């Protein structure tokens, strides 16, 4: 049972780099390009870890995380439905990837329900440190 | 045609780019990922960078030429270029984009024009230097030589 990992990121360069780093660490990942795609993936698969970009179009990672936490609390996606998202007790580890701006403090990540964060640019050592704590 | 001197020249050239601030240590992360399991990885990532960034710079150029400048159309382009540059270690492009975002925030159109020109100058510089890096590597490899792997 290899751990299942979801990468949520809108920047294609960032995806190619993170994919190769994770491969060297022995992991493959599913890819979502915005919060709506993340929710679609999460609704249909059971992940062991989600790496969640903060700033994305359509639905950002902070709102997506709140909606996933609401789902975990209530058992349904009604918060997401009310927020306009189209949708057809085991707390997901969600790690923010932040971009060094006022709009992306670690405290803000935490206030939207993220468990931890990695400061971009992602490096092998930053990923390693994260995986060794959150993947068993 | 001395391969030992070619390889030393390539090391010195690479070191110069770091000293000059054109590349930062994130570029080394990319070089570390390139191995027998991933042989052209750096060039592949950098080529994607150029493809995407060429398109962004043309889009930004159109957006700043419009009679009424929609800054909500401009900023996402500067943001994307900042992120991409950061992730390949194009430090001077990244820093020019950080300054650009400041003047986008303040809605200052004249400053933004100047910032766009600067980003272009830095982008064309790093493009020239990285295209040349790959040219030097390919020369050595096609001559039966080798680039030692970055084991950092
Ligand atoms: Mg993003």
């Amino acid at each position: 049972s290899k751990p299942k990992i979801l990468l949520v990121e809108d920047n294609k360069i960032n995806i190619m780099v993170a994919k190769s780093m994770m491969k060297q660490l022995g992991h493959t990942m599913d890819i979502a390009n915005n919060g709506v795609e993340a929710i679609t993936a999460i609704n249909s698969s059971s992940y062991d870890l989600v790496l969640m970009d903060v700033c994305m179009p359509v639905l950002d990672g902070l709102k997506a995380t709140r909606l996933i936490r609401s789902y975990e609390e209530t058992g349904n996606w009604n918060a997401a439905i009310e927020a306009g998202v189209d949708i057809s007790t085991n707390r997901l580890p969600i790690i923010a990837m932040t971009a060094n701006t006022l709009a992306e403090s670690s405290e803000e990540c935490y206030a939207n329900g993220m468990d931890s964060f990695i400061s971009k640019p992602v490096t092998l050592q930053k990923l390693r440190e994260c995986l060794q704590q959150y993947l068993h | 045609m001395d391969l030992v001197q070619k390889q030393k020249s390539l090391q010195d050239y690479t070191k110069s780019l770091f000293l000059e601030g054109i590349l930062d240590s994130q570029f080394l992360q990319l070089q570390q990922l390139q191995d027998e399991s991933n042989p052209d990885f750096v060039s592949q990532v950098v080529t994607l960078f150029f493809q995407d960034s060429d398109r962004i710079l043309n889009d930004l150029s159109l957006s700043l030429d419009q009679q009424v400048v929609d800054f909500k159309k401009v900023d996402p382009h500067v943001h994307q270029l900042k992120g991409s540059s950061s992730s390949i270690g194009a430090q001077r492009v990244k820093n020019a984009c950080v300054v650009f975002r400041s003047f986008c925030e303040q809605q200052n159109v004249e400053a933004c024009h100047r910032c766009l020109q600067q980003v272009k100058q830095e982008y064309y510089l790093v493009k020239n230097r990285l295209e040349t890096l790959f040219k030097l590597e390919q020369q050595i490899v096609a001559s039966g030589g080798m680039i030692p792997a970055v084991e950092l």
